[PDB]
DNA sequence: ACGCCTGCTCTGAACCTGTGCC
DNA sequence: GGCACAGGTTCAGAGCAGGCGT
């Protein structure tokens, strides 16, 4: 921690500076956990234009957020908002995100993280709005998103995409308009989470655009 | 034949389970919106829902042009009252969330909704649109489909408002013969001052309308006359509305505060004084607030070693 | 010790007009307090005063100095910082403008008593020499008037009498120095139209021009210096021309405007009066324009090109009359008169002034010469396809209205 | 006749020539 | 003949006028 200010406050080759970076990446699996945030910032200050997808490839895969477990739901939260901070303030790396996960499409064994990463990017940053609905029914068509993943973002990430109310269901309503039962069952999937977790607004608006379906659709 | 002014809504509602053709829906809602001049407003809105769901199998451009003529003759003759209220905000705001839930399952309603708004030829947008049509509008912009296409049409309008205006001043000819019709930020601004009695749908739009003007019209040619002061004008409108809505709406000067901070920081790869000068006159005017919240200045600072010294300082 | 060292002075000048300039390109100047607005209003009109009082108390004709000093007259450079002044306190301090003119009862009344001092300053430089006159201090004297007669209120007295003493100026002296006519013209357009339309004003422009410049046939007897007395061979021939057409233009701007609000419409009756009546008295501009032998610049292309503008908004017209005429039965005697002018004197001279133009024919990289030469070749047809087009929508309205406007065209 | 794409028109910036003066 | 201000010229791109699919 302390390290990581210093070496960003002397006077260095940048080199070095990566190569420390790598040094932290390795061990990224062996941080204490109030101790994430802290490192994650640097790392994504540590980003250039060019260094983005090399990294975030890695980080993408070596983040888990399974691993990590009420102390841990407060870090866990710091450690998105740090995220939410940097993601706010780089087009470059957002883009670049989902252009990191959809390369992620072949493994089907990838995991929890590469939703809740698209919900934060679709409410946090709306450039994308389209792209994250193309990569969605994309992935989701390929045999991959599923289920088992939904279910568990919801079980466990209820807390971080609470915030995120009117994104899910922005998404939802994007979903069921579709053909392929597959699609549509996502979608619903969506609503039934949505007003299992969420509050009382969120339950009246699940309601609401389930009826828009109803008499339109 | 007369109406029994007490259940006109109940005879109404009878057209509905019945099949007419398009003269026969149009004759039977004509006379019931007749009958809105002779009521009490309170039962003004159930009418208007039993309206709408007859205007499903019937005319809209007539159901739609209807309440907004009424409602713009109202609140003409409340400003010159002026020159009653507190219930006058509940039926514009009641009916706004009515005909809203009922464009949600009828995206034609919606559409017509939109034409008839249209500027077009900007002689239209002068009988046209107002002060009620643009809160119905503005709450309009949560539905997902419709948000866009909405705003679009405001924020273009309001352009040639400078325009129209503009040219007209530089000009006595002009002013000779145009009898002049209040401009359209004057209305957008009397909507946020009718707002009190809080209609808070209409506040999503406002904001994102707001950040949409200064976004598209901010200084970048300033690191004429023509792309410039409508432009800035623009800029300055956007502003305009922010300040007035944090001074009245206590609930959304938490994300006004944040979603200027957002553009403020990391930016100045784009200019951003416009974002600056309003961030002064908000928190000029009630800077209490940065106490609730105080997270996100925080992290503002943690980005004040790469921000560049003008911003820096103010 | 420092009055007897001229030079000393005029250091101390150049630093204030440093600091004015400064002040307008960041909010704030230089030094300490230079960034408390209350005290750089303070000092910019504690700086007026004195500024003000030294051209005030010695004007520019008491110098010793010859050309080389005189380039940098103390006198000239005071009024040169009134002009920053005067220009950057409306930049910032719109709203003080009373309490500067309080360092100098309404802000008009204001405005006028310190008019007439920079007024009668010009007055006297102009009416007293020929010979060397001070250009740059007359021209800038015009500039500062022009910044500050723009807090006068339009419909003022003191308005009225600058407007007039404007025009007047205009109407009286020679002076041979074009920048100089070219800033006058300017100031008096600008003033006049939040007055008026400035219609008949261009066209006064427009006779002196075919009076002095001469006539395409080479036997039409023109002069008519008798309007308005500064233009000339050298002033009128690239500067009046651009300027008397720019300012008809800004004409037509209204009129494609007030078309597209009134087609929306289908009150009417009297804009359409109106309207025809503008276009009349400026097809009389565009006829002695036309009648005139111009120059072959900017000049001819400028008169072209707002020919082609004039039988645009005369296209819109006639396509509005087309929607609403078979309605009723209208082309009222206004747009028949018009038509009638637009047809007999207007159109052949189109075509008799652009073929002299084009009849006019009296080193060159080969791949700018043919990227200037195949842009420069498209007017004549867009006015030859303008007038056809007028005369389209005319055989349209002929049949579709129950007139036959041919009967009028040649 | 409404939506989508392109290309044209304006606008000012900077470049370097072009010509007048000593 | 060199020293200097003014003009016009090419650019470079923003941002909307209008031809062309359903």
């Amino acid at each position: 921690v302390p390290i990581l200010d210093v070496l960003s406050s002397l006077r260095l080759d940048p080199n070095f500076l990566l190569k420390v970076r790598q040094l932290v990446m390795d061990k990224l699996s062996s941080i204490r956990l109030e101790d994430l945030p802290v490192i994650i910032k640097f790392i994504l200050h540590s980003v250039t234009a060019m260094d983005t997808l090399e990294v975030i490839s890695e980080l993408r895969e070596k983040l888990d957020l399974q691993h990590c477990v009420s102390s841990g739901q407060s870090c866990i939260i710091l450690l998105f908002d740090v995220i939410k901070s940097a993601i706010r303030y780089e087009k470059t790396i957002s883009e670049a995100w989902i252009k990191a996960i959809e390369n992620t499409a072949s493994v089907s064994e990838h995991k929890v993280f590469d939703l809740v990463m698209l919900f934060i990017i679709y409410s946090t940053n709306t450039q994308t709005k389209k792209y994250i609905d193309r990569v969605l029914r994309n992935k989701i068509r390929s045999g991959c998103i599923q289920e088992q993943l939904l279910q568990s973002t919801f079980s466990v990430h209820y807390l971080v995409l609470k915030d995120m109310c009117s994104s899910i269901l922005s998404l939802a309503q994007s979903l069921l308009h579709s053909l392929d039962q597959s699609i549509i069952s996502f979608g619903s999937l969506l609503y039934k989470y949505a007003f299992k977790f969420f509050d009382t607004y969120c339950q009246q608006e699940v309601v609401g655009a389930l009826v828009t379906h109803i008499c339109s659709g | 034949g007369r109406w029994d002014q007490q259940y006109v809504i109940q005879l109404t509602s009878m057209f509905k389970d019945v099949p007419l053709t398009a003269e026969e829906v149009e004759f039977v809602v004509e006379k019931a919106l007749s009958m809105f001049s002779k009521m009490n407003l309170q039962e003004i809105p159930p009418l208007v829902y039993q309206l709408l769901v007859l205007s499903s199998k019937g005319s809209r451009k007539s159901v739609l042009e209807g309440i907004i003529a009424f409602f713009s003759a109202l609140d003409k003759q409340h400003n010159e009252e002026q020159s009653p209220s507190g219930e006058l905000r509940h039926v514009e705001g009641t009916i706004i969330l009515h005909i809203v839930f009922a464009i949600k399952l009828d995206y034609e309603l919606g559409r017509e909704l939109v034409k008839h708004l249209k500027v077009g030829q900007q002689g239209d947008s002068n009988n046209n649109l107002s002060p009620f049509s643009i809160a119905l509008l503005l709450s309009v912009t949560r539905i997902q489909r419709f948000q866009d296409q909405v705003l679009d049409l405001l924020k273009t309008s309001v352009v040639k408002s400078f325009k129209d205006l503009q040219l007209l001043q530089g000009s006595k000819f002009l002013q000779n013969l145009v009898p002049h019709r209040s401009y359209v930020s004057t209305m957008i601004l009397e909507v946020v001052k009718n707002s009190v009695h809080s209609w808070d749908h209409v506040t999503q739009g406002l904001v994102e309308l707001g950040f949409i003007l200064m976004d598209s019209y901010g200084p970048k040619k300033v690191l004429p006359s023509l792309s410039r002061m409508p432009n800035q004008h623009a800029c300055k409108l956007g502003a305009n509305i922010l300040l007035e809505t944090f001074k009245i709406h206590e609930m959304i000067r938490q994300e006004i505060l944040e979603q200027v901070l957002n553009r403020v920081v990391t930016r100045a790869s784009s200019p951003i004084s416009h974002f600056l000068d309003l961030l002064s006159n908000i928190v000029m005017y009630a800077p209490l607030v940065l106490q609730s919240c105080s997270s996100k200045v925080t992290e503002a600072f943690d980005y004040l070693s790469f921000l560049p010294l003008q911003t820096v300082q103010r | 010790v420092l009055r007897s060292s001229n030079e000393f002075m005029r250091y101390a000048v150049n630093v204030a007009l440093q600091k004015v300039q400064q002040l307008k390109e960041t909010g704030h100047v230089s030094g300490p307090d230079g960034q408390n607005p209350e005290k750089i209003f303070q000092n910019l009109c504690d700086l007026t005063r004195v500024l003000l009082w030294r051209y005030t108390s010695i004007p520019t004709s008491v110098e010793e100095s010859g050309k080389k000093e005189k380039g940098k007259s103390i006198s000239l450079l005071c009024l040169e910082g009134l002009q920053k002044i005067f220009s950057a306190v409306q930049q910032f301090y719109q709203p003080k403008i009373q309490q500067f003119l309080r360092a100098l009862v309404s802000v008009t009344q204001r405005t006028a008593f310190q008019i007439r001092q920079f007024q009668r300053s010009l007055l006297n430089l102009l009416s007293s020499q020929e010979e060397d006159f001070n250009s740059k201090e007359a021209l800038l004297l015009v500039t500062v008037l022009t910044s500050l007669s723009k807090l006068l209120e339009p419909s003022s007295p003191q308005f009225v009498q600058m407007l007039s003493w404007t025009s007047k100026i205009c109407k009286e002296n020679s002076r041979e120095d074009a920048l100089f006519c070219k800033s006058l013209m300017n100031l008096l357009f600008s003033l006049h139209v939040s007055y008026k339309s400035p219609v008949i004003l261009l066209r006064d422009l427009s006779q002196d021009i075919h009076g002095h410049l001469g006539d395409i046939d080479q036997d039409v007897e023109v002069e008519k210096t008798n309007h308005f007395a500064i233009v000339n061979l050298r002033t009128a021939a690239p500067t009046v021309c651009l300027l008397v057409l720019s300012q008809a233009e800004k004409v037509l701007e209204e009129v494609d405007w007030l078309i597209t609000k009134l087609k929306g419409q289908v009150p009417n009756q009297p804009v359409e009066k109106a309207i025809i009546m503008q276009l009349g008295t400026l097809l009389t501009f565009f006829h002695e324009l036309v009648q005139t032998a111009l120059p072959s610049g900017s000049c001819v292309d400028t008169l072209l090109k707002d020919l082609c503008k004039m039988y645009t908004t005369l296209t819109a017209l006639v396509r509005y009359y087309l929607q609403v005429c078979q309605s009723s039965g209208g082309i009222p005697k206004n747009m028949e008169k018009l038509v009638k002018l637009s047809g007999s004197h207007l159109t052949p001279l189109c075509y008799s002034f652009i073929s002299y133009v084009q009849n006019k024919s009296k080193p060159a990289v080969v791949a700018t010469a043919m990227a200037r030469v195949l842009r420069e070749t498209k007017p004549i047809p867009n006015l030859i396809f303008a007038i056809e087009q007028y005369e389209k929508f005319l055989i349209h309205l002929s049949k579709k209205s129950k007139v036959s406007l041919m009967q009028h065209m040649k």
